[PDB]
Formats: C-alpha cells, structure tokens, sequence
C-alpha cells in the first residue's frame, strides 16, 4: 500500500450521514427535554 | 368538620388531619403518620411536590359526602376549628399563640360551610401567626400561599 489508512476520512459520507443522524436524535430529544423543563418551571412560577 | 375531618396518627400521637374535599382526598406530605380512616388506607395517595400534598380519589360510598371547596374570598373573618381566621390583603393571620405543630391539614371553613383553604403550616409574627396556605383562585388556579419563616406545622 502506497498510502497510510487514516480514520477521519476512512468513513463513507453515507454512513457519517447515518450515524450523525442517529447521534443528533438524542441531543435534540435532550434539548427538547430541557426546553420543556424550563418552560414548565416558568409556567409554574407565574402561576403561583 | 367533625363529620369529614380525620387525624393522622403516629406512635398513637395525632401529627395532623386529612380532609376529603371534592370528592378526593387530601393530606399534607411533611407530616408522616397513619390516617385513622382504615378505609382510606388502600387508597393510592398521588404526590404533587410543588403543593406538598397527596390527593387520591375517595370510594364510592364516600365520594357523594365531601366538603366542597370555594373559589370567592370575600375579605374579613373566616371560622376554623379554633375560632375566626382573618383575612386580608391576601394572606391569612391568627391572633397569636392560636394553633401550632399538628394542626396541619385543617381546613378553613366559610359562612356557608365550605372550604377556601387548607392550613400547611404558620410563623408566629408575635402579634399574629401567619399562616402558610394553600388556596385556590378565581381563574380554578391553586395557589400556595406561604409567608416568609413558614414553618410546616
């Protein structure tokens, strides 16, 4: 082989698109979780 | 009162009372003891944090005989179970010395012999007891009232 195997770019865009997509999913889920608590908290305190 | 008005025992030492209101009943989370009702026992006791009390739905035998609950607070006097309760300005006091530790759960009655609020917990201010409460409003809001140095009965 004429050239070293690195492992940044030795994963296809199709399967970085895959697993950006099923890593992305939590953290949006997660950040949406977060919103919904804080909105909450806010309603509660307005609301007392 | 004396009629829907149960202790919560511990060791054989009432520590506060439970009240059915609605057709559901009500007990304050900081007081830990045994509601004397043994009918009452098996009911699952929903916990809402923010109101520091569990609610649970009475049976079907009980449910047709319940306090009612008031939204109109129409400011002044109000009765409870060791005499008038004052109202004003959104907060309601005691003449100081009356209640204490174990009183907590209550009610407040009105003229009409319906409930307007439930009493948590008290600070004495040395001339009245502020008295932590929760309430309800005119828009069906529950509301916790609690002045500063509440202290849970």
């Amino acid at each position: 082989h004429k050239v070293d195997q690195e492992f940044q770019a030795a994963v296809s865009k199709t399967s970085w698109n895959w697993l950006l997509a099923l890593f992305g999913g939590a953290s949006s889920l997660i950040v949406v979780g977060l919103i919904v608590l804080v909105c909450s908290s806010m309603l509660i305190n307005t609301r007392r | 009162e004396s009629d829907k008005t149960f202790p919560i025992m511990l060791n054989g030492q009432v520590n506060g009372y439970a009240c059915v209101v609605g057709g559901r009943l009500m007990k304050p989370l900081h007081v830990e003891g045994k509601i004397d009702n043994e009918q009452l026992a098996a009911v699952k006791l929903k916990k809402a944090s923010m109101y520091d009390l569990e609610y649970g739905d009475v049976p079907q035998n009980m449910k047709s005989d319940t306090l009612q609950y008031t939204s109109d607070k129409p400011p002044g006097f109000y009765n409870w179970h060791h005499g008038a309760v004052q109202y004003e300005n959104g907060r309601f006091t005691v003449p100081r010395g009356v209640g204490g530790k174990g009183d907590s759960g209550r009610p407040i009655l009105d003229n009409r012999g319906r409930v307007v609020a439930i009493v948590l917990g008290g600070a004495n201010e040395g001339t009245r007891t502020a008295l932590s409460v929760v309430t309800w409003n005119q828009k069906g809001v529950t509301i916790k009232d609690t002045p500063e140095g509440s202290e849970p009965w």
